């Protein structure tokens, strides 16, 4: 449904 | 069933200068098909796999290869880039993408997948950069891809199950351009030079071919570039095209059958008119394409534009059965000649 | 001041300065009076080339008004004893001693540019004090002179009566008279 | 002092000296006056510029009184060993080294400002010692005066007559004159 | 010393000389003598800021007593040639060179501080020598002079007449009087 995609 | 003299014969109808790629991927190819039909039935079991590395210049031809044996192969085939590839979970991408694309040329593939080929392009981009997600940490992930082992993936995407496929057995191609390698295997080898007065200037920038210097290329040079020596040790089969060359440039309009040439030849023969393509005007587009630093790649444009005249007003005009082509026409200060 | 140039290479961007950049060719610069400082220098220089690799050509370019014998006499001995072919090139002047390390370079690697000049004459010296102590420094600049001709002709294949004569006084020898001479193998007109 | 600049690439932002930025694109700086030290220095920066492009037209913009002639003779030579055209420019003044150089340039690609100028004279030079000694360097600085008057009137186009009276004595040249002596192609007035 | 300064951006954050960050935004200083060294490197400033952007106006701020006039003359042709327009501004004092320049800026952005001083004279020279050498030295500094009066007239605006009268002799000008002069356009006396 939703991606919660974060990188540092 | 087919054997390295048979696929070179192939192979040179679709390409042309580069006699020594055409026998390190024929025995290769051959040997590695071998491996699939005889399996591990013999008294060796667990048979090595035996990968392929190219180095040449850009629009050398490198895709060519691995096209055409595509198709008389019959084999499914890939054509990924590893400029986008990062590092195992930042925002570029994964690898894991690439498992997926092979399989969507069939979409179903359990024991047929395995024997595909895949290519890779751009390979010097992630050289390790020594001042990571770009540099040395990708060539880390890829060591146990090439080396074999299954990925779940999804069959057509949907069940609640996954597939395992094999890549021991799929080959692979890492495909590139290394520019500047040169000066790195010229100390080494053959001088120390291009700086000092009785030193060697880099006079033959296109006099003479740095291909001969890549034939002398040994894995250690590959370091020095930023390769991880692991990395190179599981592609030991090594390719080098040498240079492209002007009068190819006029044979590859020619000898394939496949030509740009004789697509337009066939175009009009159903229509009833000849076409015509003299050697003064094929000249003319070799000079263009090495200006614009680009090879084969940037033949269709010139073409094209040359032609967009002639072809919107063939069909309007009549009784038309020939048409010339000029080396001043390729300029633009001329029109092509018309014959009725 | 000392221009910085960035050396473009796969691993990544790195500033060098121009006598830098040019080392790493293996190439070194002899500028100005031949001094004890400046001597060393160039020593280390020729040292650190020979254990990175001892079968490439070195070039040595050489522009000098000339100076201390015995610091000159320690890159001579220098460039014997090293394996590499020290190859040599006369910039502008190459005076007595400047032209002593231009001779002794490698046979067939010497160059002179059309324009160059070469000066050679005797050893220059001086003492004050006791007649005892003068008569020893005579007798040391003489075994120097003598033995600057020996190597001399050595290298340029003249005869060593020849080099005695020829130094008495100051000689100035154009390009094309030191090839005919033996003291270059060639001139470096156009690049070719 | 030297002020820093940016230069903004796609690898990143990196920091250099206003004269080292003007050397990644073939420019080099003539100031002062011209000796061994600043001339071997210009030297390794046309054999750097050689190396990364040798199509590529170089410029050279001379501002300097002279000086020392063997020092401005090793980069003569050079401009015509390598094979990239030398383009020179007159900034401020040139004098009799100075204005040497100008016209060794490639012909066709020589320029002077609107209100630059030029000084041409003979050589200078002097001893003290023994009558033996004058003499031979004296026929030395006449050589390199005839020399250095056969170069002018090559790329001058001039003949070595006219040179030989013009020398003779201090000559300025203003911008328009030296057009009209062959000295330089043209003017720079403003960019087109 | 020179303070160094933090250049907040969004890329990261950046160590600056005070100088080279009004070079970031197109500001130039003259301070001290005019010499060939100095005038060399603001040359070298001009030409860099023309590259990155040449539409936009360049400041040139002039505290100077003057100096060698080849050195000012080499400032003022690059003034004409680039297409920005180099605005001029007097802090402290304007010197016969210094106020050659000043006036050659781009009419309409001239300035002058309230309490600044503007001063103009005669070139000033000299020589040692034989009479014909003397004849010849003095005859090239009266076409300065008169150049010089040539141009100070196009860019004030006043007659060449004038300007010969006026620089006879050291005259110093107040800021009011500059503007009445043609020299200036205005005077900066508050940040409206
Ligand atoms: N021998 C050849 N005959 C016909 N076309 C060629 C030949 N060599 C290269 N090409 C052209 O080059 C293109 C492929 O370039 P490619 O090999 O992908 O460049 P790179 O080597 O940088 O990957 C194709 O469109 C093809 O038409």
């Amino acid at each position: 449904x939703x991606x919660x995609r974060x990188x540092x | 069933l087919p054997t390295p003299h048979e696929i070179r014969n192939h192979l040179d109808d679709y390409v042309i200068g580069q006699e020594q790629a055409k026998k390190v991927l024929a025995v290769a190819v051959y040997n590695h098909y071998k491996r699939l039909r005889n399996g591990d039935t013999s008294n060796g079991v667990e048979l090595g796999k035996s990968n392929i590395l190219l180095i040449g210049p850009t629009g050398s031809g490198k895709t060519l290869l691995a096209e055409t044996l595509a198709r008389l192969l019959d084999v499914p085939f890939t054509m990924a880039d590893a400029t986008t590839l990062t590092e195992a979970g930042y925002v570029g991408e994964d690898v894991e993408n690439i498992i997926q694309k092979l399989l969507q040329k069939s979409d179903y593939d359990v024991q047929k997948a395995q024997r595909g080929i895949v290519y890779i392009d751009q390979i010097d981009k992630i050289s390790r950069k020594s001042d990571d997600v770009s540099g040395e940490g990708v060539q880390q992930a890829l060591l146990k891809l090439i080396e074999g082992t299954v990925a779940a993936v999804p069959p057509q995407g949907g069940q609640q199950e996954f597939l395992q496929v094999d890549t021991s057995k799929i080959l692979f191609i890492c495909g590139g351009a290394f520019a500047g390698l040169d000066k790195v295997i010229s100390h080494r080898v053959e001088t120390g030079s291009g700086i000092g007065f009785g030193a060697t200037v880099k006079a033959k920038s296109d006099k003479a071919s740095e291909g001969e210097l890549l034939a002398q290329v040994e894995p250690e040079d590959l370091i020095k570039f930023g390769l991880i020596p692991e990395f190179i040790g599981r592609l030991p089969v090594v390719a080098t095209l040498n240079e492209l060359s002007e009068e190819a440039l006029i044979q590859i309009l020619k000898e394939p059958k496949n030509a740009l040439t004789k697509q337009y030849q066939a175009l009009f023969n159903l229509e009833g008119v000849d076409l015509e393509f003299r050697d003064e005007a094929l000249d003319a587009i070799a000079k263009k394409a090495m200006a614009r630093k680009t090879g084969a790649r940037g033949l269709r444009s010139i073409v094209e534009a040359a032609l967009l005249d002639t072809m919107y007003d063939l069909p309007s005009m009549e009784d038309v059965e020939k048409v010339v082509i000029d080396e001043s026409v390729i300029d633009g200060q001329s029109e092509p000649l018309l014959i009725y | 001041l000392v221009p910085m140039v960035i050396e473009q290479t796969s691993r990544g961007e790195r500033s060098f300065d121009i006598y830098s950049r040019l080392l790493k060719e293996r190439v070194i610069f002899l500028t100005g009076q031949v001094e004890d400082h400046m001597a060393n220098l160039i020593v280390a220089q020729m040292l650190f080339l020979e254990a990175e690799n001892p079968e490439k050509d070195i070039y040595l370019y050489i522009n000098s008004p000339g100076g201390v014998i015995t610091a000159g006499m320690s890159i001579y001995d220098t460039m014997q004893f090293i394996k590499p072919d020290v190859s040599t090139i006369c910039m502008g002047q190459a005076a007595s001693m400047g032209a002593f390390l231009l001779t002794a370079g490698a046979k067939g690697k010497r160059f002179c540019l059309p324009n160059s000049r070469v000066m050679i004459h005797q050893p220059l010296g001086g003492y004050q004090g006791q007649a005892t102590d003068i008569e020893i420094h005579a007798r040391e600049i003489l075994k120097v002179k003598g033995r600057m001709n020996e190597l001399m002709a050595l290298h340029t294949g003249q005869s060593l009566e020849q080099i005695e004569r020829d130094t008495e006084r100051d000689r100035f020898l154009s390009a094309p008279e030191a090839v005919e001479y033996g003291l270059v193998d060639s001139i470096l007109t156009h690049r070719n």
